[PDB]
């Protein structure tokens, strides 16, 4: 997860012999590994333009992360005092989780040196002017290499409190109103007092079948804040978006349909998932007026096809689902969650009551943006047939089931 | 209007006192006293010097200026304006005259005040002198030749300009860089909570907030007094925080207050930061390690979360120190600004009745609660308060008086702690509730009908402003509406805080004025004794308005006041028509004048019992244990002043007092040049200095225009019965504070000084003033201090109230309980009936005398031997002292001796190592035993 530190050393600018290494843990680690400080001594203690900046450079097989600090005050010799708490890491890693820690260590020691002159007085030599470093470096090194955390008191009111956090990818901006959210975790037990009130309102409505517009209307929430809360839950890797379930939808098998076969726990979970708890009444309705085997579920998952809607597929295969007591919504949801089937979206491209002015405006804007039937149906709060009738009234259109 | 080309010339201040002077002979079309634009321009924006629009007032030359200057059309005084112009001599500039001034009145003229005390009435008087006067940027103004001021911003029509014009409607804003600032650190469970970047929020507070604010204070060279106090709510129940309902506060809780740094100047920022860091590291051991009576300590207790914390209790703790307008004067600092540092995001669960009381209290006093949040800005409007009504109904409201700041590409603005910290193990937050089981309709007989019915229904379904829901946003005009009305006319708030603005453009409506208001009327008139002095109705009127501005009234000018006056000219400064409108949250005053001299004052007067009693635990700077507070922070308030007696006494007395300050002069070292003045005793030259100070006070007596055409040693009762019914120990005198006539009003103060003196007894000077300018009092005190220090004395400023009463007034002040280790009345090593009969507090008096503590209350009855002269009284009233007060010879600390032998001890923060020395001496067996042994040795021998 987190790369161990290779060598920590504290370099200071002596007013007589220039830049030099004061303390270094492990002892003689840089000379044993062929790291020569005089090669990059002008980056460790650079000019004040480069100072107070997170400087990271590559030296051979090692990456050297430092936060140079220069304090200008007439108390010091040569009117300035410069130091650097320098961290050495291997090159083939990610030093991104460690950079805020080193930056805050440098800034905190800058504050302490500006306040009580800690590091300058710790040298015990009155040539820099007009608590142990080595023990602190040992403690920082072993606590960050053994616990990814440290609490090292350096004074009666000062301590080094560093916790290394992982870096997470930002959430996408592709989340929209027609997407339904699927909570991968039990969100009721994560709720503590520090949660946003909007997210706390959204939580009891993420049931895997509610659209973001439906969740916004159910929770009396503005859809933008719901979009941002779903984005924040995406950022913590707990909500995955999906599609509104309709029988007018078109589902087709994906390239991962063989993962129904090459997985020890997908088919058994499908058996325990897609089946009604009892002999449901849907398994008694005619078409017009033991658990199911894994082979039956696979044969039902293959039989989906492009251009064939779920109404046609279900009316072609309804004795199979009735005899095996299979919930078609649960079947489709399990197929989409394991990424073994995908939805072919319907696109009404161009070449009944009187529709309102704002309604016709958003319909025209949705048509000129080549939006799906799902987004238009969400925006007008209408089923697919009313949208199709209004579009046929407005012009001639063709549907792409991509 | 033509543009008038002109040359340039400079002159020294010895020839003229104006800023920009023209020639009225050379410009006959320009009348004197008119706003005249000055610009060096050739109808082009020539870089930066080509756009220099400077206003001034058309004033003619003098006789010496006309005799000397010949080739210069414009004579401009050298200094700041010459540096701003940046032009050489005889340069070609242009002059334009604007006959209209009201269209060119600047919206905002800022004014920065340093190192001095200026009341709001003094700001009103200073703005009265700035009517029809043109100012420019960074101009160092003056007031009574001692109050400087830098104009750091001029605004007009939403644009910042280098120079502007100050008119009647110019909303001039006074800000102070010498101000009292209170920081309330809200120690909760979230102070140790990590931010998404990886920093604990107290690390932000002590490494990014306080060093930066101290650096910014030093960079502007502000001279503040900081006051930092922790603020802890402790949850005493074992219920989990996840089970807490949103809106309801904690039922079982204990509230703590650790004052880290008292009223300390910000030049000691190193010591301030050191104390803050040490006390924050020690607060966990102080609170979470409770003491059990079985002889050991148990690690118990939990900090409350930010949302359920005691926020309104913290704000009322802050507003304790402003309840009394007539408190002790900080003569070097002006504004009281409170900053609350919180690790939350502006969301607080509060009680409804306490929220109402907090709003009513904050609308009646001069504080701006600037909440700063160390977490990121959330998705809702801040600050957000959630409360439950009497019917258990959730509500959301945004308070007007709280301003929220945040201390700092996609940023995570919603906090999920259990997923950021990975606090829930992966096997135990697996999803339990899934997609539903496709229930039927009990109206469907076919599978095709079920599919059709599913596809048909697949897409179906005045101190706060009440937010309908935090999840829906507000309009731009609504977010523009969120600002307090009493502060409607205003980084700059952090560094240079603003006083309460002199004017308000708001008023209750006509239906509200007749709904919840009662009417009281005054009729106050000049008295013939005060017109012997230079006192008409006008200066008495502005003195009454000065008192109203001191209490917190703002002079209403605007539209609603004009539209409610005509339903019977509004004024802001001071003819015979002086119709002002002064308003606080409690009462509104309409004041009108006439040529007869009668001032008509109409008072439109407008919850505390439905809030439970709340006595927190307060730890001051010098205490070691948490003790019960001496004041209820919620139930103390700004009381409605008895304004009738106030107007009666400014015209010319139980439960009434004005501004007041007791003064103690003390014997100190004698300068070497004083010893060369007949060789005299040091006691003789000190009593000579005391007599000279008394004579200097009696030579400062305020005189009418008609007329301008005992020492001893020992206890007091021994001297009373030695020279042997009411015996006055002080004299009455009404002095003139300002003899040079800098101000345009009467500055009269009442002086009481001690009739009798001991070198071992403190000498007392009293100053009782109502409407005097405090800077004149301060320079009078400086003159008296110089006179005392020339003769080897030391005038020092001391609290008027007793030391035992300061935890019941000012909770931030240091105050400690002293329990001496060696009890003479209990330990048999030092015990005697005759000694305790002759001197009951002999050992305590000798302990105080050996540590350098002079005595304060000479008339005390706890160190007495006999009683005579049945009534004793000072000239300022009876001595209402409970214990025997003692003053340090340096005057930094005050001591007090009780009847049970326990001492009080508190520093003199008004004037401001030895305090810790005396506390360690009182709490050491060896040192106290040695001092008592020396006392017994002196008693025997």
């Amino acid at each position: 997860g987190f790369v161990p530190i290779h060598t920590i050393f504290y370099s200071v600018f002596h007013p007589t012999e220039g830049s030099k290494i004061k303390y270094e843990f492990p002892p003689n680690n840089l000379k044993n590994h062929g790291i020569n400080f005089n090669t990059f001594k002008n980056y460790i203690i650079p000019k004040p333009i480069l100072c107070h900046k997170l400087i990271t450079f590559k030296y051979g097989t090692y990456r050297i992360v430092c936060y140079p600090v220069t304090i200008n005050s007439p108390i010091y010799a040569r009117n300035f005092f410069s130091f650097n708490f320098v961290f050495v890491f291997p090159y083939d890693c990610e030093t991104s989780p460690y950079e805020p820690a080193i930056t805050r260590l440098g800034k905190m020691f800058k504050v302490l040196e500006e306040q009580n002159q800690l590091l300058s007085k710790s040298e015990r030599d009155p040539v820099f002017f007009d608590f142990s470093i080595q023990d602190l470096l040992m403690r920082i090194f072993q606590d960050l290499n053994n616990y990814s955390e440290c609490l090292i008191p350096i004074d009666e009111g000062n301590a080094v409190d560093i916790k290394i956090f992982p870096l997470l990818r930002p959430p996408t901006t592709c989340v929209s109103l027609e997407d339904v959210p699927l909570s991968s975790v039990n969100l009721k037990k994560i709720i503590d007092v520090n949660w946003d009130p909007t997210m706390m309102s959204i939580v009891p409505y993420i049931d895997g079948l509610n659209s973001i517009a439906k969740i916004s209307k159910l929770s009396n929430s503005d859809p933008g804040l719901v979009i941002e809360c779903i984005r924040h839950l995406i950022y913590y890797k707990c909500v995955t978006l999906s599609d509104i379930f309709q029988f007018s939808n078109i589902y087709a098998p994906s390239s991962l349909i063989r993962n129904f076969l090459t997985d020890p726990l997908m088919a058994s979970d499908c058996q325990s998932y897609v089946t009604f708890p009892e002999v449901s009444k849907i398994s008694n309705l005619p078409l017009n007026k033991f658990l199911p085997t894994r082979s039956c579920l696979f044969d039902l998952y293959r039989s989906l096809s492009q251009g064939q809607t779920l109404k046609t597929w279900y009316e072609s295969k309804y004795m199979i689902l009735k005899e095996n007591n299979i919930d078609i919504r649960r079947f489709i949801t399990f197929g989409l969650e394991k990424r073994i089937i995908y939805r072919c979206y319907s696109f009404p491209v161009m070449i009944m009551p009187k529709l309102s002015d704002e309604e016709e405006g958003i319909l025209e804007e949705s048509i000129r943006n080549a939006e799906t039937f799902d987004k238009i149906c969400v925006l007008l709060s209408k089923p697919k047939l009313e949208v199709e009738s209004y579009l046929n009234e407005l012009g001639e259109f063709k549907v792409i089931n991509s | 209007i033509k543009a008038y080309q002109a040359e340039l010339g400079y002159h020294e201040s010895r020839f003229s006192e104006n800023l920009v002077m023209l020639n009225l002979v050379e410009f006959p079309d320009i009348k004197p006293g008119d706003l005249v634009e000055l610009k060096t321009y050739h109808k082009n924006p020539s870089a930066s010097n080509g756009d220099k629009k400077i206003y001034f007032i058309a004033k003619d030359f003098d006789g010496e200026t006309k005799r000397r200057a010949k080739t210069s059309n414009v004579s401009i005084l050298s200094g700041q304006l010459q540096t701003l112009l940046d032009l050489p001599s005889r340069s070609r500039i242009w002059i334009k005259l604007k006959p209209n001034k009201f269209d060119l009145q600047a919206d905002v003229v800022e004014f920065n005040i340093k190192d001095c005390l200026l009341n709001r009435g003094d700001m009103w008087v200073l703005s009265s002198k700035l009517v029809d006067t043109c100012v420019f940027m960074d101009q160092r103004l003056a007031f009574l030749d001692s109050i400087r001021g830098t104009i750091k911003g001029i605004y007009r029509n939403g644009k910042k300009i280098v120079s502007g014009y100050i008119g009647e409607q110019t909303r001039i804003i006074f800000r102070s860089e010498s101000a009292r600032l209170i920081f309330l650190i809200q120690i909760t469970d979230e102070m140790w909570n990590f931010e998404e970047t990886g920093e604990q929020l107290f690390q932000k507070m002590v490494n990014s907030f306080f060093p930066k604010i101290f650096k910014k204070w030093k960079d502007v060279d502000t001279h503040h007094t900081i006051t930092i106090a922790f603020a802890i709510s402790m949850d005493l129940s074992d219920t989990s925080f996840k089970d807490l309902t949103p809106g309801e506060s904690l039922k079982n809780s204990q509230d703590y207050f650790r004052i880290v740094v008292d009223q300390v100047s910000i030049i000691h920022w190193v010591d301030i930061m050191e104390t803050l860091r040490e006390e924050f590291m020690e607060i966990r051991k102080d609170l979470l390690n409770k003491q059990t009576d079985k002889g050991y300590s148990v690690a118990n207790g939990r900090f409350s979360p930010v949302i359920k914390s005691n926020f309104l209790e913290l704000v009322n703790f802050a507003t304790t120190i402003l309840t009394d307008p007539f408190k002790q004067l900080d003569l070097r600092h002006t504004t009281t600004h409170v900053m609350i540092i919180s690790p939350g995001s502006g969301l607080f669960d509060v009680d409804y009745s306490l929220l109402r009381l907090t709003g009513k209290k904050l609308l009646s006093l001069e504080m701006t609660m600037d909440l700063i949040c160390l977490s990121k800005a959330p998705l809702h409007i801040v600050p957000l308060f959630r409360y439950r009504d009497f019917e258990n109904k959730l509500h959301h409201c945004v308070p007007l008086w709280l301003s929220v700041f945040f201390w700092n590409e996609w940023t995570p603005r919603c906090k999920i702690y259990d997923l950021q910290m990975m606090g829930i193990t992966e096997n135990e937050l697996i999803r339990e509730v899934d997609v539903e089981y496709l229930q039927l309709n009990k109206k469907v007989k076919s599978l095709s009908e079920f599919m059709n019915d599913y596809d048909k229904n697949a897409f179906e379904v005045e101190t706060w402003v009440d937010i309908k829901s935090p999840s829906i946003p507000v309009s731009s005009e609504f977010a523009n509406e969120l600002l307090p009305i009493r502060w409607k006319d205003v980084w700059r708030s952090f560094t240079t805080p603003a006083e309460l603005p002199i004017t308000i453009s708001d008023f209750p409506s006509k239906d509200d004025f007749d709904r919840n208001f009662i009417f009281r009327n005054h009729s106050v008139t000049l008295n013939t004794d005060q017109e012997q002095y230079n006192q008409t109705y006008k200066d008495l009127l502005r003195d009454m308005i000065y008192m109203r501005l001191l209490t917190g009234f703002q002079i209403c000018v605007g539209r609603q006041v004009e539209k409610i006056e005509l339903s019977r000219v509004v004024n802001k400064y001071l003819n015979d028509a002086f119709k002002l409108y002064l308003m606080i949250d409690s009462e509104i005053h309409r004041i009108t004048c006439s040529s007869s001299g009668i001032i008509d004052v109409e008072r439109y007067l407008r919850l505390f019992d439905q809030v439970p009693s709340y006595i927190p635990l307060v730890k001051t700077r010098y205490e070691s244990s948490f003790r019960d507070a001496m004041i209820d922070p919620l139930h103390v308030k700004r009381e409605s002043l008895n304004w009738n007696q106030i107007d009666q006494v400014l015209a010319g007395d139980r439960k009434w007092h004005g501004f007041r300050a007791k003064y103690v002069v003390l014997p100190t070292d004698i300068p070497p040049n004083t010893y060369s003045m007949e060789t005299l005793n040091p006691e003789e030259i000190r009593v000579e200095g005391l007599r000279r100070l008394i004579g200097s006070i009696t030579r400062s007596r305020l005189r009418t225009e008609k007329e301008k055409k005992m020492f001893y040693t020992g206890p007091l009762y021994n001297f009373i019965n030695e020279q042997q019914p009411i015996l006055m120990l002080s004299n009455s005198l009404v002095i003139d504070v300002d003899p040079a006539g800098k101000s345009s009003k009467q500055e009269s103060c009442t002086v009481h000084y001690d009739r009798v003196h001991n070198p071992d007894h403190c000498f007392h000077i009293r100053l009782e003033w109502l409407t005097t300018t405090p800077k004149l009092i301060d320079d009078l005190v400086g003159n008296w201090s110089r006179l005392c220090e020339r003769y080897g004395l030391k005038m020092i400023e001391i609290p008027w109230e007793e030391l035992c009463t300061i935890p019941s007034v000012n909770p931030f002040h240091s105050f400690v309980e002293i329990k001496l280790a060696i009890n003479p009345w209990e330990d048999p090593e030092f015990k005697d009936r005759e000694l305790f009969a002759k001197s009951k507090f002999y050992y305590h008096v000798y302990l105080l005398k050996a540590s350098g503590f002079l005595l304060d209350n000479r008339a005390s009855k706890f160190l007495q031997n006999q009683d005579i002269e049945f009534d004793i009284m000072y000239s300022w009233g009876k001595p209402q002292f409970k214990y025997v007060q003692y003053i340090h010879h340096t005057g930094a600390y005050v001591a007090e001796l009780r009847e049970n032998g326990c001492l009080f001890l508190a520093p003199n923060n008004i004037y401001i190592k030895v305090i810790l020395n005396f506390k360690s001496t009182c709490l050491d067996y060896q040192k106290l035993r040695s001092i008592f042994l020396d006392a017994k040795e002196m008693w025997i021998t």
